[PDB]
RNA sequence: GGCAGCCAACGUGUUGGCUGGGUAGGGGAGCGUCCUGCAUCCGGUGAAGCCGCCGAGUGAUCGAGUGGUGGAGGGUGUGG
RNA sequence: AAGUCCAAGAGUGCGGCAGUGAGACGGCGGGGGAUAAGCUCCGUGCGUCGAGAGGGAAACAGCCCAGAUCGCCGGCUAAG
RNA sequence: CGUAGACGGUGAGAGCCCGGUACGUGAAAACCCGACGUCUGUCUUGAUGGUGUUCCCGAGUAGCAGCGGGCCCGUGGAAUCUGCUGUGAAUCUGCCGGGACCACCCGGUAAGCCUGAAUACUUCCCAGUGACCGAUAGCGGAUUAGUACCGUGAGGGAAUGGUGAAAAGUACCCCGGGAGGGGAGUGAAAGAGUACCUGAAACCGUGCGCUUACAAUCCGUCAGAGCCCUCGACGUGUCGUGGGGUGAUGGCGUGCCUUUUGAAGAAUGAGCCUGCGAGUCAGGGACAUGUCGCGAGGUUAACCCGGGUGGGGUAGCCGCAGCGAAAGCGAGUCUGAAUAGGGCGUAUCCACACAAGAGUGUGUGGUGUAGUGGUGUGUUCUGGACCCGAAGCGGAGUGA
């Protein structure tokens, strides 16, 4: 009972080859440099979707802080003066409103600073 | 109505092979053998130590000789004609090989090791000490061939 | 082909009613004379091979 | 326990015959009788596939070339496995497939499956398979239609009785086999078995003592 | 929010608690290929193969979903 | 004597199948060397790499932080 | 229709279209078989068991020795068989063998010769079959195949199948010197045109869409403007749980494999694609573990009868008692002078006693003891034994 392996072995290749569609050079053409290829496109994959929650969260940050500066404050001040005030909201729609509506930004900011201790340098 | 279709192993009874060297899914590059030397290629001999003298070189060979004119009794103990026989009666050899209890053709010698209690007439190639008292002291008789 | 027993091993090695394989100990052939008889006597009758040998002298036996 | 009636090529009955429990009421096993076809199987299988090692191919004696300076792979015979035309590693050679399995694991099959026909009143009995002295497919085919409505039967008939064995031989789905000759995978085929008297009677009294 | 391994509880399929990086290596359970017993189904109103589209699965992979090409054999179940 | 104890997935015994038997640097105790070596040889219920991804040290197996089941365009921190 | 539903072919799956199949029938001649006669030979100028001695019973042989060969037996205490050399008998109250040798007993009758059957094989012929291959496979050889070719020679030794159902194989016209094509026809199809079934990839073009000439890029991934296409909705261009293509730009980012303490490594290997290329098989082998049958039993091997996978086959093998070097004894046995300790053995557990807390023993009762044969898997043994690779060794030959 011999077998002809071409029906098992080019399943693969097709795989490959379809998901290496727009490689420059030869990754797209040959299913061994395509493969080879495909392991580094799905590690930083895998890479890349952790550290996107990183680099997200580094724009609003920056976002927040120049709205914040905007508005005369820091924005280290800023947030702690929402976490002392109860106000939770995060970042992310943080940046939203620094970008969409600076209005409610800016009473926002006036609510940090007004839950802010009188002596930020104070020894407490 | 079981037709040939519905025939099936028992569950537990059919394992499936390994086939080795067969992808890095499994067991591949090495089939199981790690990395060089002798035992990636060929294999050692189970009488192999290193060059050390080995076990069956080291030792004495055991005392004595075999004694190619060994009697050897194929033994029935006196327990066994108990069950063997309810009510007792004449037991030869060969309606003794008949009850299972020695190998067809072979000397029989009868020992003493159970409890005897019922009316038996032994026959066999020879006795136990022991054997004996336990075949007359119940009441049957006991003689040698 | 048929197995064969290891016939250097079977000279050396013997099985009890059990199943545990017996030995003979060493140093007890000849020089005998500046030997204590508590040495001489506490090597000699069987030993049980013990359970790291065990398992080569079971295939060297069995073949 | 059972009580098959036998029947006779005219459209009657003659008598019954009694079915030993011991003999056609035993619990099917169904591993056991996997294991009693799949070795049956095995025993049918002719294992005459071949093929030719490194050695047994034609050539391949000399060293192809120089074994160093060449620049090129070291290659000891052009036969060699790699090599298109080299010999095949680990290929068949022929084998006999037959295993050996107890006797009375076989036997066992056999009354398994004949109990597993005999609790669903697949068994028949009959006189004979036509009227003698000719056969005819005709006739036995009618008969046979009138003793059953499924696809295969199995006809166990004596050695030589041959009017009734030729007389159903070109059925498309009718296995004609000998009573001393029943194994379990044929019985397992058939939807239906169909007894003669004589081979009912032989097979029983076969394992009556 | 999803999965899985070990274990526990009621209880008899759920829930809960712990755990789940990994080479040599050990164990378990599977994907795809071909040949076959038995059973079913599809096919010149177009099988296989190939090329696509649109999708699917935790993975090998799948598409008795669809088109193009093609021109005669294939699928599925349960064993070997 | 307790602790952990829906776990360490811990000990010990018997068996089936192993691989390994070239280690590296760092902390502490030492031999050799010139109290040299990214040297060499030992000890260490010492660590990490080997077999370890992620963050820091510009880059930088072995240093510091921390052990990757998958997803999220949530939050809190460690070394820095 | 069927004693024929084997298998092929015929324009696609045919028992009833063809060849056939089941089943029957047929040989002039030659050859192979028997059978009956001529023929050939022998036996009967003759049979039988007795009663008492002499002769005969395979000679340069047996035996013996030296040196060898072969026996399970490697010179060993070494018989039996046997070669070369030397020496060298008896004819039956002889001689040979029974593992040195001797005695007694037993078996036989060397140095003369023929001999069927059961056993081994297949150049060749006939008929079949395959959980065999299907054109890099299977024979080296589906085709010029031991051919072409290579070598002085022994010798080595390839590659090459598929139009269609049927050649109906493209009349005639046009461009071209032809080759090649374009119309027209043939055909079910010419995306079947004797470069011919299907026609993948590598590789090579042409057309369109997006992008790209201030830019240091393991060539990706994540975020992403602009453009292009497509699917919905409202409507008539702008959103939407959308989907594709391309990507200015920004963050991160040191190939794969081997082998290493450690390689992106400037260590190895790899130009690319397609096809091929490595733990297999045999065995009542060994050990372990699943599963099944029978169970103190389990099972047959050769073999015999079955057009089969079925049935007989008790020879053996394993379990059933051990201790001992052995004679032997036997729930014991060995050692020993020891009812004196220890070794091995008496499945295992429960209880009740009697003795010591030097590790518990002894004994009375009870319970009662599990193996074996198929077969899957792992490992192993003997085999080329997971696949590839030397320099070289031997035999017989070819070459000045
Ligand atoms: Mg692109
Ligand atoms: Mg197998
Ligand atoms: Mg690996
Ligand atoms: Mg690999
Ligand atoms: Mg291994
Ligand atoms: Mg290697
Ligand atoms: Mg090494
Ligand atoms: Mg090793
Ligand atoms: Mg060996
Ligand atoms: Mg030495
Ligand atoms: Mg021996
Ligand atoms: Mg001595
Ligand atoms: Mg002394
Ligand atoms: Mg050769
Ligand atoms: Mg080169
Ligand atoms: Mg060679
Ligand atoms: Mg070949
Ligand atoms: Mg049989
Ligand atoms: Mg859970
Ligand atoms: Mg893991
Ligand atoms: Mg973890
Ligand atoms: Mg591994
Ligand atoms: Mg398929
Ligand atoms: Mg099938
Ligand atoms: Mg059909
Ligand atoms: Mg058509
Ligand atoms: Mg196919
Ligand atoms: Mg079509
Ligand atoms: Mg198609
Ligand atoms: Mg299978
Ligand atoms: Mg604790
Ligand atoms: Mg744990
Ligand atoms: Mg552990
Ligand atoms: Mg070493
Ligand atoms: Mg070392
Ligand atoms: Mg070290
Ligand atoms: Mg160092
Ligand atoms: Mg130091
Ligand atoms: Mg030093
Ligand atoms: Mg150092
Ligand atoms: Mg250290
Ligand atoms: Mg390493
Ligand atoms: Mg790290
Ligand atoms: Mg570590
Ligand atoms: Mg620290
Ligand atoms: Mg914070
Ligand atoms: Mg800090
Ligand atoms: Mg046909
Ligand atoms: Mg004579
Ligand atoms: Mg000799
Ligand atoms: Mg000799
Ligand atoms: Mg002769
Ligand atoms: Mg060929
Ligand atoms: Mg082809
Ligand atoms: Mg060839
Ligand atoms: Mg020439
Ligand atoms: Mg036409
Ligand atoms: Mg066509
Ligand atoms: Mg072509
Ligand atoms: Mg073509
Ligand atoms: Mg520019
Ligand atoms: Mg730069
Ligand atoms: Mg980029
Ligand atoms: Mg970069
Ligand atoms: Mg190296
Ligand atoms: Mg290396
Ligand atoms: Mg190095
Ligand atoms: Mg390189
Ligand atoms: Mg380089
Ligand atoms: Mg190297
Ligand atoms: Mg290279
Ligand atoms: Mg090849
Ligand atoms: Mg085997
Ligand atoms: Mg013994
Ligand atoms: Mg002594
Ligand atoms: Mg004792
Ligand atoms: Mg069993
Ligand atoms: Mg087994
Ligand atoms: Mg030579
Ligand atoms: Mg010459």
């Amino acid at each position: 009972a011999r077998v002809k392996r071409a029906l098992n072995a080019q399943k693969k290749r097709r795989t490959v080859l379809k998901a290496s569609k727009g490689y420059r050079g030869q990754r797209s053409r040959l299913y061994r440099k395509a493969k080879e290829q495909q392991l580094h496109s799905l590690t930083y994959a895998y890479r890349d979707r952790r550290a996107r929650k990183g680099e997200f969260r580094k724009l609003w940050i920056s976002r927040i802080n120049a709205a914040a500066r905007a508005n005369d404050i820091t924005y280290n001040r800023l947030i702690q003066g929402l976490k002392a005030a109860g106000v939770e909201v995060d970042r992310k729609n943080l940046a939203e409103l620094a970008v969409s509506d600076p209005a409610a930004f800016t009473a926002l900011v006036d609510v940090a600073r007004a839950a802010l201790p009188e002596d930020v340098n104070a020894p407490s | 109505v079981i037709k040939l279709h519905d025939l099936k192993p028992a569950p537990g009874e059919k394992k499936a092979k390994t086939r080795v060297g067969r992808g890095e899914g499994s067991k591949g590059k090495t089939a199981g053998r790690g990395t060089k030397g002798t035992k990636a290629r060929k294999n050692v001999p189970v009488m192999f130590e290193g060059g050390q003298m080995p076990i069956h070189m080291r030792l004495p060979k055991l005392k004595g000789f075999k004694n190619r004119f060994r009697t050897e009794y194929q033994v029935v103990n006196v327990g066994d004609i108990n069950k063997a026989f309810p009510q007792g009666g004449t037991v030869g050899v060969d309606e003794l090989v008949a009850k299972g209890l020695v190998r067809k053709n072979s000397l029989v010698k009868v020992l003493g090791d159970g409890k005897l209690t019922v009316k038996v007439d032994v026959t066999a190639n020879k006795f136990s000490g022991s054997a004996r008292e336990a075949i007359t002291a119940a009441g049957g008789s006991a003689t040698e061939l | 082909p048929k197995a064969k027993t290891h016939s250097g091993a079977s000279k050396r090695f013997r099985r009890t009613g059990t199943g545990k394989i017996v030995r003979q100990k060493a140093n007890r052939r000849h020089l005998l004379e500046h030997k204590p008889t508590k040495r001489t006597r506490r090597l000699d009758g069987r030993t049980t091979v013990s359970a790291a040998d065990n398992s080569r002298i079971n295939k060297l036996l069995n073949g | 326990t059972l009580k098959v009636d036998v029947k006779t090529p005219a459209g009657k009955t003659d008598g019954s015959v009694e079915l030993p429990a011991e003999l056609f009421d035993v619990e099917p096993n169904i591993a056991l009788m996997h294991q009693v076809v799949t070795a049956q199987l095995a025993a049918k299988r002719q294992g005459t596939h071949s093929t030719k090692t490194r050695g047994e191919v034609s050539g391949g004696g000399k060293k192809p070339y120089r074994q160093k300076g060449t620049g090129r792979a070291r290659q000891g015979s052009t036969r060699a496995p790699q090599f298109t035309g080299g010999g095949t590693v680990h290929g068949p050679k022929p084998r006999d497939y037959s295993q050996r399995t107890p006797k009375k694991m076989i036997a066992a099959a056999l009354r398994g499956a004949l109990s597993d026909r005999a609790r669903n009143d697949r068994i028949h009995a009959v006189t004979e398979l036509v009227e003698g002295q000719t056969p005819s497919t005709k006739s036995a085919k009618t008969f046979l239609g009138t003793l059953t409505e499924n696809k295969k039967v199995l006809v166990v008939i004596g050695r030589t009785d041959e009017v009734g064995a030729k007389s159903v031989r070109n059925l498309p789905g009718v296995h004609v086999i000998s009573p001393d000759q029943l194994n379990t995978y044929d019985v397992l085929n058939a939807d239906d078995v169909v007894f003669s008297v004589e081979a009912l009677n032989a097979y029983i009294s076969a394992n009556s003592k």
